[PDB]
């Protein structure tokens, strides 16, 4: 089977550009796009992650894919955009994954409550 | 406004998740 049953790469494991207030490359990483945790594969600073109960916004415009991260994170405490080529293919899948995973690493937040 | 984040050589126009609406 292989309609969209898709490998670690290709696809979901995109090099993007780490690139803060100016676009510019302040270490151009991966950001690994799965289930729930955007798992971006730094420079320097190893893969880091961006759960995606945790992008507030995220975004893309011509190579550059972004995400506001409400949480505190490795290397991104809110609108961390990265020049990501396949932003437009991230960002979408991304947001693919957003509607078709509900996203839950585990404990459901109880599921209404009716208590 | 915030919703596109205008990361120096480019705006990006973002969206929000329907995670923190979804769970």
């Amino acid at each position: 089977s292989h309609m969209d049953t898709v490998p670690d790469n290709h696809r979901n494991k995109f090099k993007v550009i780490n690139v803060d207030d100016d676009g510019n490359e302040l270490g151009s990483g991966i950001m690994e796009l799965t289930d729930t945790e955007l798992i971006l594969y730094t420079r320097k600073r190893d893969s880091v992650k961006w759960h995606y109960l945790c992008l507030r916004r995220y975004g893309y415009d011509s190579n550059l894919f972004s995400f506001e991260s409400g949480r505190r994170c490795q290397t991104g405490q809110g609108i961390f955009a990265f020049k990501c080529a396949r932003a437009e293919e991230l960002f979408n899948m991304l947001q693919e994954i957003m509607q078709n995973n509900s996203i839950n690493v585990v404990e459901e937040p109880v599921v209404e409550r009716n208590n | 406004g915030p919703d596109a984040v205008i990361i120096g050589m480019t705006k990006i126009p973002v969206i929000e998740n329907p995670q923190y609406f979804g769970i």
